[PDB]
RNA sequence: GUUGGGCACUCUAAGUUGACUGCCGGUGACAAACCGGAGGAAGGUGGGGAUGACGUCAAAUCAUCAUGCCCCUUAUGAUUUGGGCUACACACGUGCUACAAUGGACAAUACAAAGGGCAGCGAAACCGCGAGGUCAAGCAAAUCCCAUAAAGUUGUUCUCAGUUCGGAUUGUAGUCUGCAACUCGACUACAUGAAGCUGGAAUCGCUAGUAAUCGUAGAUCAGCAUGCUACGGUGAAUACGUUCC
RNA sequence: AACCUUACCAAAUCUUGACAUCCUUUGACAACUCUAGAGAUAGAGCCUUCCGGACAAAGUGACAGGUGGUGCAU
């Protein structure tokens, strides 16, 4: 019943360093509107990520999404079949800061900000929860591969 | 500054009626005398009233009205005996209500 | 001299003035990063210089009121690129390209009878 | 120890003294304004002198015993004459005149049906 | 029972906070606008009429 | 009055009760006034209170007095 | 379902038929205005008015009536307007003085045909045939507009009918219209019928 | 902004202009319309509201009101005191507080709307730890008042524990109102410190200044609001598509 | 929804009545205070004192009155 595509929105990038991810990842983590809290502690975890590897936040960042940011993804149709398709990439995006951000929550640790550059860290060295929810999205696509 | 002054409140709840005695006042006091102050209008604060359309049940159903006291305020600035009594042999309609301050 | 412009922005008004000096806005006699929190704001305020490339060659002069500190901000730059165009109507093709000039229409919603919101309803049950 | 029971080493002062029964968060800063330490202490690091004065203010302050029995009885005496609040008691019902149709599952205890 | 009930409420009573108010062509007792001393449906009913001064709909 | 206005008591079962100051205290007095404070002046009288239907008797002492009558007479029987 | 046109009007293209403003004093006014409203229990029957526009101001009410028959409630003399004043003073206590205006093709107006056809069926005629002649005497008049309608215990029968019947154009939708309502009640030994009428006369804005 | 001075700017509210597919390009049966663009503050019913067709549910209401019939008229009527509608072995619905570190406590500091106010709002000062109280100014309003908005931002401290989370329950001393707060008011201070560590089957709201969150005012109202109606501050993600309910 | 609201219940009470229209007698009406009572109410001092026209009461029969039923009569 409905009608096509509706225009996406847009968002500036930050100051601190210019790129639309981290606003995109403010409006992820924000709860409740507190943009400000996002901010901190995404700086905070961008501070702390400059710390233990010791490289830039930007190159280290993008290489923790370019790991925990599909290339597949399945659906369901018809009994009902679940079907891979190629993802889109701004939903790869989309589906990677999600992870990101949920298993950062999820990591069970002290504090956000150390949860985040952990996952972050992680997913750049191939590792953490996101991946493992990475790794788990293309192994049920590639079983169900038969049915594209 | 300070000076001597007649000042006036007109208050209805439609325009047209506040509008159409104050440009007749306005001409009374400047054939009299001269020097007015043009109306000043003010916010013009309205009550809302809500209420159910139902008697007995269906409060989700509701009902709004409103008054809107719509205020108007000139000070006529040259004071004399002419304009005062030109101004108050003049209080009418029944929809607006003046008041003086001397 | 002077470039006056008004702002606008939910219910915000901000009457701006640029008068020729560096880049530094004061609010209320208040340094506009004291006065707002947020870098992101001050980047959103100077966006109009970024785009059309005048960013060092104006102050700036604020009176201020309603609503809170990103409306106000928003506002900031509308008044901004509203008096730029008194300054230099060639900047308007930029501006309106980049969607400075508009006065966002939106501004809060009304509370609907039997809603608790402008849209959410109760919850629902059928029981 | 302090009035007869132990408190805390790792939580402060203004933490620790309201691990008696008697004392809240204000009878704790008051009492050590009045026995003057910081708040910023920790009893693992007080001293004796300190210790002592804190001793000496909180003999004061009825708790930790009398406090309960002032409790218990009042409400005994309460439910010796038949009163309302009492008859309350007696039964394992609120007292300040809540609604027991629904919602009253502390003095209720949980749902039996 | 409403012209007995209606009866004391016009009457003054013993003690001042026992007083109270009831709509005057009904005798509605809830829901009643002490600036109008009318209740909401005989509010409506008159409003409609346009024997109120200034009222009508909003928005 | 739960306030600095002091206590509260009906007037005329203040006057019943100085009446009954002889202390002979044959009679127990009638009353629906379960509103009332309770003195130090009704110990050892017997009061009969006006739950809703019946004029229930109740024992004064020395433990009842920063209270009410109506703390003794319940308006609601339930088993 | 569907509301007052008269109450969607308000302000829009009609004026209240309550020309005063108060604050203090408001609800009390309103009540006096309301006993005005309420006196013309000892003419409304005979005199066949329309409606009624109290205007107060400077201790005085100029109030105004709508009739049909201005001559049943004059007199022979002026006389009977007299004795209104002086029935009315009792009850009002303020410098009460009252103002007559016709209104001609008396079947073109709402409430006096809805009246009329109630009058009619407490005599027992046929309610068909009643709003049937209504609507050809008024679109004959000229209007531009009518509808009619009819509910109750209709035939002297055990269940309920509502019937309607109209010819022209009467858009209750539209606020340009300047649509003229009214009801009525008819006390029938069966019980309680209600009649409704919405007359269209033609478009003219006053403002 | 207090006065002087001005009505520039803002704001207020009356009269007006403007959005009309009105102009251009393309598609199309030149039509109707559609896609895209310029201009413009806004563009395709600009956002929202009010407006609810003939009729269906013999829907609801005889306790707003009126009303046919029936029924009571020493009673199925009327006055008063007191009680009850606030009960509780349980079940359901709708909301509030929480389960904590995007957080608790504490000190400083900032940005609003909209509304109400006469025997009514009660400024300032003083007293009290506080709820408040004494005296008392202005105020029938863009003037005075309710009224310091909070979330925030910046600092200190807590360190993942049934805790400095939570704040029920209960006991004490109190305040305000009231003809009187046990039945059965709210608020405060002190002390105690319940289950609760993110919720089974199932299920709900929401497509933008919306959900989510933060406080604010009003109606009724002597007194009582976690509800109702209105208000603004911060402010998302997603909507490929109609495969399926 | 503390009372009133309030209809429900207990008790204490009233029967042209708590409310309206009419007739007769008169009358300017209250209020203020005291006693008994839970108070409504009765006993009192008590003036309430004529503004055809007014006020209230008192007697009386029509008459009232009902949040009682039927929303499947309207
Ligand atoms: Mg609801
Ligand atoms: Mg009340
Ligand atoms: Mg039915
Ligand atoms: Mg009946
Ligand atoms: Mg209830
Ligand atoms: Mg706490
Ligand atoms: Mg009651
Ligand atoms: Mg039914
Ligand atoms: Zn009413």
């Amino acid at each position: 019943p409905r009608k096509g595509s509706v225009p996406k929105r847009d968002v500036l990038p930050d100051p601190i360093h210019n790129s639309k991810l981290v606003t995109k990842l403010i409006n992820k983590i924000m709860l409740d509107g507190k943009r400000g809290t996002a901010q901190r502690i995404l700086y905070s975890a961008f501070d702390l990520v400059e710390q233990r590897s010791g490289r830039d936040a930007l190159e280290v960042f993008e290489e923790a999404i370019n790991n925990i940011m599909p290339v597949l993804e399945v659906k369901a149709r018809r009994s009902n079949y679940q079907v891979p398709v190629e993802v889109r990439p701004e939903r790869r995006t989309t589906l990677g800061l999600r992870w990101l951000v949920n298993y950062a929550r999820l990591r069970g640790e002290k504090t956000m900000e150390d949860r985040l550059a952990n996952e972050i860290l992680d997913a750049a060295n191939n590792t953490g929860g996101a991946v493992k929810k990475r790794e788990d999205t293309h192994k049920m696509a590639e079983a169900n591969k038969a049915f594209a | 500054m300070a000076k001597q002054k007649i000042r006036i409140r007109l208050k209805a709840y439609d325009h047209r009626v506040i509008d159409q005695s104050a440009e007749k006042i306005v001409e009374t006091a400047k054939r009299s005398g001269a020097d007015v102050s043009g109306p000043i209008p003010l916010p013009t604060e309205k009550s809302v009233y809500t209420i159910i359309r139902a008697v007995h049940k269906y409060k989700d159903s509701r009902e709004q009205f409103e008054q809107r006291t719509h205020k108007r305020l000139i000070d006529i600035v040259n004071p004399t005996p002419k304009t005062v009594d030109a101004l108050m042999g003049l209080n009418l309609p029944s929809g607006v209500d003046i008041e003086i301050k001397l | 001299v002077e470039y006056r412009g008004t702002g606008r922005r939910k219910n915000s008004v901000a009457r701006v003035r640029l008068v020729p000096g560096e880049g530094n806005i004061t609010v209320n006699n208040r340094d506009v990063r004291e006065y707002l929190p947020f870098e992101s704001l001050i980047l959103d305020l100077n966006q109009p210089f970024d785009v059309t490339e005048t960013k060092g060659n104006y102050d700036v002069l604020v009176n201020v009121h309603g609503g809170g500190f990103t409306g106000q901000a928003q506002a900031i730059r509308h008044g901004i690129a509203r008096a730029l165009l008194e300054a230099d109507p060639e900047y308007r093709g930029s501006l309106k390209r980049a969607g400075l000039l508009t006065r966002d229409p939106r501004m809060k919603e009304r509370k609907k009878p039997g809603l608790k919101a402008a849209r959410r309803s109760p919850q629902f049950s059928k029981r | 120890r302090i009035a007869g029971v132990d408190i805390p080493r790792e939580k402060r002062v203004v933490i620790s003294l309201t691990y008696i029964y008697g004392i809240g968060t204000s009878t704790a800063q008051k009492i050590l304004e009045e026995a003057n330490v910081s708040a910023d202490t920790r009893v693992k690091d007080l001293t004796d002198d300190e210790l002592g004065r804190i001793r000496e203010v909180v003999d004061g302050y009825k708790v930790e015993g009398d406090l309960r029995r002032e409790t218990n009885l009042n409400i005994k005496r309460l439910m010796e004459i038949s009163s309302y609040r009492g008859i309350r008691h007696r039964r394992g019902l609120p007292v300040r005149g809540q609604k027991t149709k629904n919602n009253a599952r502390t003095r209720k205890g949980p749902v039996k049906t | 029972a409403k012209t007995s009930m209606v009866a004391k409420q016009q009457k003054k009573q013993k003690y001042a906070v026992r007083e109270y108010t009831r709509c005057e062509r009904c005798g509605r007792p809830h829901s009643v606008y002490r600036k109008f001393k009318l209740c909401r449906i005989c509010f409506r009913e008159l409003a409609y009429k346009g024997q109120i001064p200034g009222v009508r709909k909003s928005w | 009055r739960s306030i600095k206005k002091g206590p509260f008591v009906d007037e005329h079962l203040m006057k019943k009760v100085e009446a009954q100051e002889g202390s002979e205290k044959k009679q127990v007095i009638k009353t629906w006034s379960r509103r009332s404070t309770i003195f130090p002046n009704f110990i050892g009288h017997t009061f009969a209170v006006y739950d809703g239907r019946k004029h229930v008797p109740v024992y004064v002492t020395e433990d009842m007095v920063g209270h009410k009558l109506g703390e003794f007479a319940p308006t609601r029987t339930f088993k | 379902q569907k509301i007052n046109p008269i109450g969607l009007r308000v302000g829009i293209i009609r004026d209240w038929e309550a020309k005063w403003y108060a604050e203090k004093d408001f609800a009390s006014l309103l009540h006096e205005d309301l006993k005005i409203r309420k006196f013309i229990d000892n003419e409304l029957k005979e005199a066949s008015v329309s409606h009624v526009e109290i205007e107060r101001a400077a201790n005085r009410i100029n109030i105004a009536i709508h009739t049909g028959k201005p001559g049943m409630v004059i007199g022979k003399g002026g006389s009977e307007i007299e004795k209104l004043r002086n029935k009315l003073n009792a009850l009002t206590d303020k410098k009460v003085h009252i103002n007559v205006i016709e209104i001609k093709k008396v079947d073109l107006d709402a409430r006096l045909v809805a009246e009329n056809i109630a009058r009619q069926l407490e005599n027992r005629a046929s309610f068909r045939r009643v709003q049937k002649q209504a609507i050809t005497r008024a679109m004959k008049l000229g209007a531009k507009g009518i509808k009619t309608q009819v509910s109750g215990r209709l035939g002297g029968a055990d269940i309920a009918r509502a019937e309607q019947y109209s010819e022209g154009t009467v858009p209750l939708h539209t606020l340009r219209a300047d649509i003229d309502y009214a009801h009525a009640e008819a006390d029938t030994t069966y019980g309680k019928l209600g009649v409704k009428v919405w007359i269209y006369r033609g478009e003219v804005l006053p403002t």
